[PDB]
């Protein structure tokens, strides 16, 4: 979806463990921890096990952008962590082996 | 017997474009003066995305992954009459430095030679499961140009878990200044 092909991709053969715990009182705030972002936007997708922190403005459909032009925006989208939400909008912290 | 693009570095010809990595590459190095000494592997080739630089700075072998502010013409400058390297004009800035390697200390032949291309270095690069597979071969020859027909097994030297975005690359040459200039070398693309 958006995590693998845009933020960081994992291969489907060998993966270690997902160390995930509940940091509701650490990262979140009931108005919204709007201090963290994630990629939704790149000229294409990633290979397995690949970082991408490119703040070049891109296109959501892999289209080559010479900005300002068609579908040219910023690569990063908000999270919005509340302490007054369900688990789907609460932060966890994940360590991957 | 597949198509090999030859980029010659001759007197006015200083060829180091952004070359696609698409699935991996075969770097050949027809050398006599150790002109080609490095590469920059990235995708955006600027300070926004992560990129790795793999160089020999004639003292060490340095592998470093950061957000390098890539110089659009990265080069090492060697004084042609002095025989010494003068410049390290690689990047202006580096930040979010992800990987860092420096090899053992040595002293490399910096000087310009003449005659035929003395040594061939054969390099094969792959981005597989987020590793950076870097494989190596080496044998001596003596020829003027035209990458010779031959057979040599290449060996794994570095299984580099970088985990970065590599779709494009650029070789890092050496400019010989006696104000820029070259001497004769050539490198080869090898998809
Ligand atoms: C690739 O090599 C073949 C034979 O060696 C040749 O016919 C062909 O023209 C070469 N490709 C290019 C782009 O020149």
């Amino acid at each position: 979806g958006v995590i693998a092909d845009y933020n960081y991709k994992l291969p489907d053969d060998f993966m270690g463990c997902v160390l995930a715990w509940n940091t509701r009182n650490i990262d979140a705030t009931s108005t919204g921890n709007y201090n963290y972002k994630y990629r939704y936007l790149r000229h294409g997708k990633l290979r397995p096990f690949e970082r991408d922190i490119s703040n070049v403005p891109f296109s959501p459909d892999g289209k080559p952008c010479t900005p300002p032009a068609l579908n040219c925006y910023w690569p990063l989208n908000d999270y919005g962590f509340y302490t007054t939400t369900g688990i789907g909008y609460q932060p966890y912290r994940v360590v991957v082996l | 017997y597949s198509n090999v693009t030859g980029f010659h570095t001759i007197n006015h010809t200083f060829g180091n474009p952004v070359i696609p990595f698409k699935d991996g590459i075969y770097f050949a190095a027809t050398e006599k003066s150790n002109v080609v000494r490095g590469w920059v592997f990235g995708s955006t080739m600027n300070n926004k995305s992560q990129s790795v630089i793999i160089i020999n700075n004639s003292t060490n072998v340095v592998i470093r992954a950061c957000n390098f502010e890539l110089c659009d013409n990265p080069f090492f400058a060697v004084s042609k009459p002095m025989g010494t390297q003068t410049h390290t004009m690689i990047f202006d800035n580096a930040f979010n430095c992800t990987f860092e390697y420096i090899s053992d200390a040595f002293s490399l032949d910096v000087s310009e030679k003449s005659g035929n291309f003395k040594h061939l270095r054969e390099f094969v690069f792959k981005n597989k499961d987020g590793f950076l597979y870097v494989y190596k071969g080496y044998q001596p020859i003596d020829v003027v140009r035209d990458l010779p027909s031959g057979f040599n097994t290449l060996k794994p030297i570095f299984k580099l878990p970088l985990g970065i975005n590599i779709t494009n690359f650029r070789a890092i040459l050496t400019a010989f200044s006696p104000i820029w200039g070259t001497s004769a070398a050539a490198y080869f693309v090898g998809y």
